[PDB]
């Protein structure tokens, strides 16, 4: 019963990632882009293959409405379709790896997009998908998965630093060993301090919700806890940092808690928002009631792609897409009240 | 060509170790004309050895695949014809545990054929070629449970439209009532209830999660500690998603229902009001009775129409 203000937004042109999930909303000043994700076009397999087709998307937003066309691409394209994929931005050259293909589980190698270009290159490791990234600026950063290519591996706990000026991967000596292997995990940065955090993830016919951060400057680990209304056991949850007050934003997603002996399969999911203040490590539902209903806000959805965007004039969460049990095209913002 | 197919290098190790060597002694046998197999003997009996591995080889091969048929036979036939409202689907709740009877009946051969794999792959270094080998068992597993779940969801998709070749209420289907609750429209069986699980009661889709486990259960290889529920999360939305079409066509019949409910609220009939108000406001009127007659005559004729 906290402040919150939803809102479906309107789209426009034939061009729209609709029935959608699994696709990456980046932006980087004002280079709002879509790509990847997932649909279905059931006229074959081939169609079935182009579903989550390399179409990078992009939006004009005017006051709630939002104008979709499709931006242009040249250079290495690789001709399958991907989702699951894990990418990065370096000013101007969008980074990409990871993910997989549905049909044989082809894993995507390191590709590049200047954006100021329009055009591809392919610059190149397990090779995985579902795993998280996030970049230092100088080294992009890959924790976390679920392999499986040629030898069918298993969820992972190891972590790689790859060198945007030297083109090289490296792999981080794990000090702490608490680190599990998981994947579908949410992984972004502190600003308080120059780290990484790990909340929970998946792992073996169960989630996580636990919190590792990783020093660089000491690379190593640190385990700190939570309270205060935490989301129990989480995966797939909707994500927005807020760098001013240092506050995680997460979003519905997978979530249930059953034992390991039980089959536990009942993942229902929630439209719960919550927002973990790291200063305090306290988690906070930002749940309305002062609203007009509950029935606006929009149904509980794992695998949706989020991201900061300034709408109407004021900073918000974005949902686009996702998996409100199976298909959406919906977009959703959540204006980010006073408490920024 | 009978280790390429299976493509396993320990039996391309085996491959190097058979060999068919015949002794610089035996370059000068046949020109005896006596008695002289030895070499065939040898290298037949070397044969002989690696013959019966491939005939293991092949066993274990066919029955690990045929034993994955047998789940998608059995959920099939199953979930074809379920027809079941509410009682029939407690009964449902015990045939769907037959169902998962024939899974674990199969996971009691999953030990039996760990076990035959272990006498095929005849290794020292087991484990290694234990990788090489269950990897792609695992993952063609994944691919008959995913498939199996196709049939059944896809099953469960055949009902919705009664346009297409017939109609589709074909059998008693489950039964839903109509009721004039403290003055308003409900539904017994609510849409919201035959859909979204609250606390009342729980349907279709809450269903479909339980299926979801009585298919998603089978004791995975490598350390057998979890189970291969998220390689079906995986697959089904990956590509086969038959989960949307069930949701789309949920919400479709949802708003069909919403629009008949809007339909019942059109009877004209007033706010079920007290009948004093209206009776004072009639009085402070002051008509003739023969109003309130015709007022009666008129509510009688709203009886006719009910």
């Amino acid at each position: 019963p906290q402040p919150l203000v939803w809102t479906q937004l309107k789209q426009t042109g034939t061009t729209q990632p609709t029935a959608r999930s699994g696709h990456t909303i980046i932006t980087v000043g004002k280079t709002h882009i879509m790509f990847g994700g997932l649909d279905n076009d059931k006229n074959n397999y081939k169609d079935g293959k182009i579903a989550p087709n390399n179409q990078v998307f992009t939006l004009k937003l005017t006051q709630n409405n939002c104008e979709w066309r499709q931006i242009a691409c040249q250079g290495d394209v690789p001709l399958p379709r991907c989702y699951h994929a894990s990418c990065a931005i370096s000013a101007d050259k969008m980074l990409v790896f990871g993910g997989s293909y549905t049909s044989n589980l082809r894993f995507n190698d390191t590709y590049i997009l200047k954006t100021t270009s329009y055009q591809w290159s392919k610059p190149a490791p397990q090779p995985r998908y579902g795993h998280s990234a996030t970049f230092f600026e100088g080294k992009v950063y890959i924790f976390g998965g679920h392999g499986g290519i040629n030898y069918q591996r298993l969820a992972f706990n190891d972590l790689y630093v790859l060198e945007t000026e030297n083109f090289e991967w490296t792999r981080l000596e794990p000090k702490g060993n608490p680190p599990d292997p998981r994947g579908g995990h949410s992984a972004a940065m502190m600003a308080n301090k120059p780290q990484l955090m790990i909340f929970g993830g998946w792992s073996f016919t169960s989630q996580y919700s636990n919190i590792m951060i990783y020093d660089i400057e000491k690379d190593e680990w640190v385990d700190p806890e939570i309270a205060h209304e935490i989301p129990k056991w989480n995966l797939s949850g909707i994500m927005a940092p807020s760098i001013p007050s240092w506050k995680y934003f997460i979003f519905g997603g997978s979530v249930g808690s059953f034992e390991e002996g039980g089959n536990r399969t009942n993942s229902r999911f929630v439209d719960d928002s919550f927002v973990l203040d790291i200063d305090t490590l306290s988690w906070s539902s930002i749940n309305l009631e002062a609203d007009e209903t509950s029935k606006a806000v929009c149904k509980p959805r794992p695998r949706e792609s989020a991201s900061i965007f300034y709408d109407s004039g004021e900073s918000r969460a974005i949902v686009f897409g996702g998996w409100a049990n199976n298909w959406l095209n919906d977009l959703w913002a959540l204006n980010v009240s006073t408490i920024t | 060509t009978c280790l390429l197919p299976v493509e396993e290098p320990l039996v391309k190790k085996k491959i190097q170790d058979m060999e068919e060597e015949v002794k610089p002694g035996i370059e000068e046998i046949r020109w005896k004309s006596t008695n002289i197999d030895q070499f065939i003997s040898k290298s037949k009996s070397i044969v002989d050895q690696l013959f019966e591995t491939v005939n293991k080889m092949k066993d274990s091969l066919q029955k690990i695949h045929k034993s994955l048929a047998n789940f998608n036979v059995k959920i099939i036939e199953r979930k074809n014809r379920p027809m079941s409202p509410d009682d029939y689907d407690q009964f449902l709740k015990a045939i769907f545990s037959n169902k998962l009877t024939i899974v674990k009946d199969n996971g009691n051969q999953i030990q039996k054929l760990v076990k035959e794999v272990l006498d095929a792959v005849k290794a020292d270094k087991k484990q290694n070629s234990w990788k090489n080998y269950n990897d792609y068992v695992n993952v063609i597993v994944i691919e008959g449970i995913s498939t199996a779940i196709q049939t059944a969801l896809l099953h469960l998709n055949e009902q919705i439209n009664p346009v297409f070749i017939k109609r589709n209420d074909i059998s008693p289907l489950f039964d839903i009532r109509l009721e004039l609750g403290q003055s308003g429209i409900q539904f017994d069986p609510e849409i919201g209830e035959s859909s979204n699980q609250l606390t009342v009661r729980n349907t279709i889709r809450n269903w479909i999660n339980d299926f979801f486990n009585i298919a998603g259960t089978i004791q995975r290889l490598d350390t057998t500690m979890p189970g291969d529920f998220l390689q079906e999360i995986r697959s089904f939305f990956e590509i086969k998603q038959c989960l949307a079409m069930i949701t789309q066509n949920l919400e479709w019949i949802e708003n069909e229902c919403n629009q008949f409910r809007a339909r019942f609220d059109t009877y004209s009939y007033l706010w079920t009001e007290d009948e004093n108000p209206l009776l004072k406001g009639c009085r402070a009127k002051i008509p003739n009775l023969d109003l309130f007659d015709e007022k009666i005559t008129h509510l009688k004729a709203i009886q006719q129409e009910i």
